[PDB]
């Protein structure tokens, strides 16, 4: 309809404004922090996409869990994610954050960060290359682009 | 803190506030362990309740030598003037 | 549902409260509008709310037990409350200024239409008014939480868990025992 | 904001490397050393290689 | 038509600030061997629209311990004092032509600290209170030369009017008789405006964000476009003080273009000092404006008091 | 059997240190309930400290209860200072586990566990 | 064989003392830093246009795994389980049985990609070059179980990427 | 054989030293420029 | 008049870029997203503790040097008088008194910080 057309254009607008200005937060844990830095390096350069770091959880859109989630930093990751305002996203980077990885059977590793936080993008690697991490951020943009917020709002 | 009557009444009141001590068998010469039926931890939180109400700290050597309310009121009479 | 699926377990919760409810958070969101107005002072209606962990344990113990085929359970709280001292208990746990006033039976639905003109999620409506001012019936012939091996948790253990969010900083960390229990009926 | 006492709590990245080494072979025990000092990878490779 | 006169002022210095964020990101990109944002629009010209629309639809997040009246009063006061410091600036004719516009600018420079200050107190956190009292430690450092340098540079102007200051610099730039006051005023303005090397309250290394570590989006956009409004206003203020251009009364557009491009070069100078320098320990901010800048500031104040009496070059107060 | 002691010579000093540790916990528990802003009361926390002390109440070896006093004082040292969090304190309170069936017939029903 | 960093006693004639005083007052090294930053302002930055350009790689690169085949259709995995005996993450689950023609083949070849450490002990321990770690690194997902590759997904990776993996092994097998 | 080897004459010499090239004027010349700027501005 | 209209308009669209920012998104608040920030883990105690000022003598003496620019400030107007040498002498006397004050705070460990 006409109002459906208006809320479809507004869905395109606000999903564009949320995907073309993703703000990750400076959250490294392990070796994937190095490759996340290289995704912020001059060569691959997240910031050409509109993607800039902000260190506080209050002012970030995505939290790239770069590294191993141990049993001693599960509540710190959970409270850091919970202090992020909606909408918040999680890009699980590397094998230890995805599924425990190389320290899966060990006593002090949370076997995947999907146990603690909801995960929207899984980027496989050990470490995934900064080009592949950039591909994970672009797949996050392709996930934000097909959000249907005001369409489902108008159709409820 | 002045006379032994009020000190003894305050001992018995703090003891009957404790919800495991029966006020029926609770006397001045009743025994905590083998007659009131209390654990050592019960006796130690009794002693800490008395340290809260009376307001002075009893060390560990003379908090185990208190096996009846007569001994509690006597040791408070030793640590005070009366 | 009872006449189209005869072995359906139909479960009756009274008024569930949780961290994401619309019962205690509702009763703590009328410090915005005014002085929490009530029909007939909120003294003629009796409630017994039940906590969501008990209802969820009842639903899963109904899934596990094959004694729930065709039954009709009734999940109720262990203690009944009037509405007035319930709201006063909520505003005493939340540590808020409580000044109630009676809004009449005919003019409070006119405030109920003032909020349901919204295309958003509306704040309140006359249906929520008619449901808060509907007293909880007691159904002794129907089973409850004690007929599923579930011990019901009362309100004074979990209302602090619900209502620690709605506090200001000046009483942000007041303890559970630093409030007076409400008057059951 | 003057500093009186620093107490570094560590172990937020403790994963139990040197218990997982005991249950794997030597060739399998090498890739833990890539991940200890992950900006000095082939150095730790060289140190474990010289040890074996 | 004074209302439309105000709305042709304050909305374009909400757009200049917005695309200043793009200039800051792209100049800071090319000065760091990378590119800035260029995927959003054609070469980034739609990036600030995305950063604007994204923040105001993000959840506002009033903190559960914060003093909410002060916590909302602080960003409104931040953007208010960002907007109200443009009005005595001659462009070449000011919107509000005060007799004492320079003291208006200086007093509102003193007042604009309280937004950062109450935002750091009221947002009930530890990092926010550290960032508030480091803003105290910053303002008691820059206000002890931001007044005396501004005093000594107005001993050759004649009064505290900014419209007089264009008539003063008609022969020569005022940077030539007062280049020590210019190079000291410039660092006073860098410490005034929380740009690097004097971030220290937006310090992402010592703190997380300083005073606004609790400010989620919505109100955090009104410190973003308050602080960058302060830097554009302060570049235009130093441009009018030290680089006042040729003014023709029949053609104001020549002067407007000329001080626009001079203040753009000084804004790029801000973004280019932010692109190269480490950040002071926040006592070395105070051991600079008190141990190094203040004695030489008093010396140059004595020289600019005694110099028009020494040369019969006392400026007119009319 | 002639070994080196840690702190106590026999069970008198051992019970002294156990008793002083429980004194410390009974003094501390209201501060723990306050600053961790837990939804439990002081009574339930003190019941849990009683359960944790009666869980190990069968030891007759003085060195073993010396090390148990040491580990209890480390738990106390990490509880008084805020080094634990809300989760680390509430891990004693097994709230999220399914209640383990104790009798024989239910253990027969639900699995192969003896 | 050693040198002293920062053991420069400065010159103390009036020339160099006046030079350092002008360096302090007139900010010489600050202008040096500004000059170096302005000199990197006027270059072509090294930002490559991903995803229309790609990063440089080599044929040794270790990405998404694949099971290869002979040039007659028959698969290479003869079910010999070296790649699960050497896998340091133990990310590979193999079960086998004799199939219809009696050849030793797998029935379960699971590689858990969220356990896998991408080190390529499997592609170098395989005696027939069956398991290979291909060149695909742009295989990110949105759900966790999508990265638990069974035999079917690894055969699909092999058949999909064989035109590239065969050329990489053809270019690399003289170094191994 | 055909192996990765350096060329037969070796490589060129690789500089590895500090080269801070000592640019800029003298101190007295900078104070001369500054005092000349002050005197022209004052006139 | 018109200055107050300008200031009121500035306050108006400095609070109307705020009231269009609070009620506009969907508020999904629960009792962890508004907790205080202490870099992941829980904060130790309150934030309203006494937060000790080491730079306190500088913070006092800032007032006494800011009264100076309530004294030193009429000098672009005091240069317009016909009692000129006395004006020059009193001006250099106030900046000299400020300099004596600054040097006395220098040498007696004032502009340094405590602890
Ligand atoms: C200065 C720059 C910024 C300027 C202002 C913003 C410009 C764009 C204005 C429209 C933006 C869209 C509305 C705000 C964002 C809403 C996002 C959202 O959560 O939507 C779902 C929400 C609610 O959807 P819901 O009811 O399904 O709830 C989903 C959320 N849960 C389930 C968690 C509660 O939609 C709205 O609130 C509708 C917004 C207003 C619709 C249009 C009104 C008229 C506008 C003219
Ligand atoms: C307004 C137009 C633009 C203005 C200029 C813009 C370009 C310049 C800016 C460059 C980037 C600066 C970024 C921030 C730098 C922060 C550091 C900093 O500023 O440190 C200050 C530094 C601090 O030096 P310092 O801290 O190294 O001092 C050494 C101290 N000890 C030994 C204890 C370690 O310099 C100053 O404070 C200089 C103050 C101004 C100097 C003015 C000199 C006037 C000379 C008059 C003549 C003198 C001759 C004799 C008398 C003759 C009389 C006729
Ligand atoms: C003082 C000077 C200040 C200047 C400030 C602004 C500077 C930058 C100006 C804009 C630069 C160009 C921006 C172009 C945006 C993209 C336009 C476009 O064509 O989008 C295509 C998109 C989908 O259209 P579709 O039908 O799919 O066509 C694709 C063909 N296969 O269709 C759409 O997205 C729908 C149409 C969107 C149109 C957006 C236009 C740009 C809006 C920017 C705001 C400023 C407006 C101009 C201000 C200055 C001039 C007055
Ligand atoms: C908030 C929650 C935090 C919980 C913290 C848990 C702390 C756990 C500390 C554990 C320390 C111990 O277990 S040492 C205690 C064991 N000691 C013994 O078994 C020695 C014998 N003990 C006893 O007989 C004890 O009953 C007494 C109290 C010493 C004396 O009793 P008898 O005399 O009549
Ligand atoms: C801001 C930009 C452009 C870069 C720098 C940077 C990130 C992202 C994340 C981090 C970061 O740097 C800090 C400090 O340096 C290390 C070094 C580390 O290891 C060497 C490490 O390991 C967990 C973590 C860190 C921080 C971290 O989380 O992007
Ligand atoms: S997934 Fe592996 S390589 Fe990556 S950070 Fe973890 S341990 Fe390091
Ligand atoms: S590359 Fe992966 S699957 Fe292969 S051996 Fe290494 S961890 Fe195992
Ligand atoms: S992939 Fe290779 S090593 Fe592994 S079982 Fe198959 S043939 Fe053997």
């Amino acid at each position: 309809s006409r109002g459906e057309y208006v809320v479809a254009k507004l869905d395109d607008l606000i999903n564009w404004a949320r995907r073309s200005s993703l703000w990750p937060m400076t959250f490294g844990l392990a070796c994937c922090a190095v490759e996340m830095m290289h995704m912020a390096a001059p060569r691959y350069d997240m910031d050409r996409f509109g993607v800039v770091f902000r260190a506080s959880p209050r002012q970030s859109d995505v939290m790239i869990v770069a590294g191993t989630l141990t049993n001693k930093m599960a509540p710190a990751l959970r409270k850091v994610y919970d202090q992020m305002p909606e909408p918040r996203y999680v890009v699980s980077m590397g094998s230890c954050a995805n599924g425990g990885g190389y320290y899966h059977y060990s006593y002090s590793v949370v076997r995947g960060c999907d146990r603690i936080v909801p995960v929207d993008i899984y980027v496989p690697g050990c470490p995934p290359t900064a080009e592949a991490l950039l591909y994970g951020i672009l797949q996050l943009q392709k996930k934000i682009k097909r959000e249907k917020r005001l369409r489902i709002w108008y159709r409820r | 803190p002045l006379t032994l009557e009020g000190i003894k009444d305050r001992v018995l009141y703090v003891l009957k506030l404790y919800d495991k001590i029966d006020p029926e068998k609770l006397s001045v010469n009743s025994h905590f362990m083998k007659d009131l039926g209390l654990d050592s931890l019960d006796q130690v939180e009794i002693i800490m309740a008395m340290e809260d109400e009376f307001g002075f700290e009893i060390p560990d050597i003379d908090a185990e030598k208190l096996m009846c309310p007569q001994e509690i009121v006597d040791y408070i009479a030793d640590k005070k003037d009366v | 549902v009872r006449e189209t699926f005869p072995e359906a377990t139909i479960i009756k919760p009274a008024d569930i409260f949780g961290r994401e409810d619309r019962f205690l958070n509702y009763f703590a969101n009328i410090r915005w509008f005014g002085g929490v107005p009530l029909i007939s002072l909120g003294k003629k209606t009796v409630k017994q709310p039940v906590y969501i962990v008990d209802v969820t344990k009842g639903i899963i113990n109904a899934i596990k037990d094959p004694d729930a085929r065709g039954k009709t359970f009734a999940f109720v709280g262990p203690n009944r409350y009037l509405l007035f001292d319930l709201v006063q208990y909520v505003f005493a746990v939340a540590h808020r200024p409580f000044l109630p006033y009676p809004m009449p039976h005919f003019a409070y639905r006119w405030i109920g239409r003032l909020f349901e003109i919204s295309p958003f999620e509306p704040w309140t409506t006359r249906d929520k008014v008619e449901r808060i001012h509907t007293t909880d019936r007691t159904l002794p012939h129907l089973p409850g939480l004690e007929d599923l091996g579930v011990q019901a948790t009362p309100l004074e253990l979990k209302a602090i868990e619900v209502l620690r969010r709605h506090r200001t900083y000046r009483w942000l960390s007041s303890e559970i025992e630093d409030v007076q229990p409400a008057k059951t009926v | 904001e003057m500093v009186r006492k620093c107490d570094p709590h560590i172990g937020l990245l403790h994963r139990g490397t040197e218990k997982l080494i005991e249950y794997k072979t030597y060739l399998q025990a090498l890739p833990y050393f890539d991940r200890l000092d992950y900006v000095s990878m082939m150095c730790n490779e060289q140190a474990y290689s010289l040890a074996v | 038509m004074f209302m439309i006169n105000v709305l042709t002022l304050i909305i374009p210095i909400l757009l200049a600030v917005a695309f200043l964020t793009l200039v800051e990101r792209k100049v800071l990109g090319y000065m760091q061997f990378r590119k800035g944002p260029n995927v959003v629009g054609p070469y980034g010209l739609l990036q600030p629209i995305a950063d604007a629309i994204k923040l105001f639809i993000k959840e506002p997040l009033r903190p559960a311990t914060s003093s909410i009246s002060m916590f909302i009063l602080a960003p409104i006061l931040a953007l208010t004092l960002a907007l109200t410091m443009w009005i005595p600036l001659p462009m070449p004719y000011p919107l509000i032509n005060m007799n004492l516009g320079v003291l208006f600018m200086l007093a509102m420079s003193s007042l604009a600290v309280y937004s950062i200050l109450w935002s750091g107190w009221a947002s009930n956190s530890k990092y926010a209170l550290i960032g508030a009292l480091r803003a105290v430690a910053q303002t008691i450092s820059y206000e002890v030369t931001l007044a005396i340098i501004l005093l000594s540079v107005l001993l050759m102007n004649g009064s505290f009017t900014l419209s007089t200051l264009i008539i003063t610099q008609e022969q020569v730039w005022l940077i030539f008789p007062a280049w020590p006051l210019a190079m000291m005023w410039f660092i006073s303005t860098l410490a005034e405006t929380n740009r690097a090397p004097f971030d220290l309250t937006e310090g992402e290394s010592e703190l997380v964000s300083g005073f606004n570590v609790e400010y989620a989006a919505g109100p955090f956009a009104l410190f973003f476009m308050a602080e960058y409004a302060n830097i554009i206003m302060m570049n235009i203020f130093t441009t009018t003080l030290f680089l006042g251009a040729f003014h023709n009364p029949y053609m104001p557009e020549l002067y407007t273009i000329n001080f626009t491009i001079k203040s753009l070069l000084l804004s790029i100078t801000f973004l280019w000092i932010r692109a190269s320098y480490p950040r002071f320990r926040y006592d070395q901010l105070m051991h600079l404006l008190w141990k190094n800048f203040l004695p030489l500031t008093l010396a140059l104040c004595m020289w600019h008091v005694s110099l028009p009496i020494l040369l019969s070059s006392i400026p007119p107060q009319t | 059997t002639s070994v080196k002691p840690i702190f106590s010579r026999d069970m008198n000093e051992a019970k002294r240190r156990v008793r002083e540790l429980y004194r410390a916990w009974y003094r501390e528990v209201p501060n723990t309930v306050h600053l961790f802003q837990l939804d439990i009361s002081v009574k339930q926390g003190r019941d849990k400290v009683r359960e944790m002390f009666k869980k190990n109440a069968h030891v007759t070896d003085p060195r073993v209860v010396d090390l148990l006093v040491i580990k209890g004082k480390m738990e106390l040292e990490e509880t008084i200072n805020v080094w634990k969090q809300r989760t680390h304190v509430m891990r004693f309170f097994h709230e999220t586990e399914a209640p383990r069936p104790k009798d024989f017939l239910s253990k027969f029903y639900v699995g192969h566990d003896p | 064989t050693y040198k002293y960093v920062n053991l420069r006693e400065p010159s103390m004639d009036m020339k160099s003392v006046t030079d350092r005083a002008a360096q302090t007052l007139l900010w010489t090294e600050l202008i040096r830093g500004l000059g170096m930053t302005l000199s990197y302002l006027f270059r072509e930055p090294a930002t490559i246009n991903y995803p229309f350009e790609k990063g440089p790689l080599s044929p040794r690169f270790r990405g998404e795994h694949a099971l290869r085949r002979y040039p007659s259709g028959e698969e290479r995995c003869i079910a010999c389980k070296l790649c699960e005996a050497v896998c340091p993450a133990q990310a590979i689950t193999i079960e086998a049985e004799p199939r219809a023609d009696g050849s030793r083949r797998t029935t379960r070849y699971d590689i858990d990609m969220t356990k896998c450490i991408y080190c390529g002990f499997c592609q170098e321990a395989c005696p027939v070059d069956a398991i290979v770690e291909g060149p695909n690194f742009e295989f990110s997902t949105e759900t966790h179980e999508e990265l638990l590759y069974n035999k079917e997904k690894l055969l699909n990776n092999g058949d999909k990427w064989e035109a590239e993996i065969a050329a990489n092994i053809q270019a690399d097998y003289l170094y191994r | 054989v055909k192996q990765d080897m350096p060329p037969v004459g070796g490589y060129g010499p690789i500089d590895y030293k500090r080269n801070l090239p000592r640019r800029g004027l003298s101190g007295y010349s900078m104070f001369a420029v500054g005092i000349g700027a002050l005197l022209f501005g004052y006139w | 008049m018109n200055l107050m209209i300008t200031l009121l308009t500035n306050f108006t669209l400095a609070t109307l870029l705020v009231t269009i920012a609070f009620w506009l998104p969907q508020l999904n608040v629960y009792s962890e997203k508004t907790s205080p920030y202490e870099c992941g883990f829980d904060p130790m105690g309150s934030a309203r503790l006494p937060f000790s000022m080491k730079f306190f003598l500088v913070a006092i003496t800032f007032l006494l040097f800011d009264l100076e620019i309530a004294l030193l400030l009429p000098l672009p107007w005091a240069s317009q008088t016909t009692n000129l040498n006395t004006m020059l002498t009193m001006a250099l006397l106030l900046i000299f008194l400020l300099a004596v004050s600054l040097a006395y705070e220098w040498t007696q460990k004032g502009l340094e910080w405590t602890e």
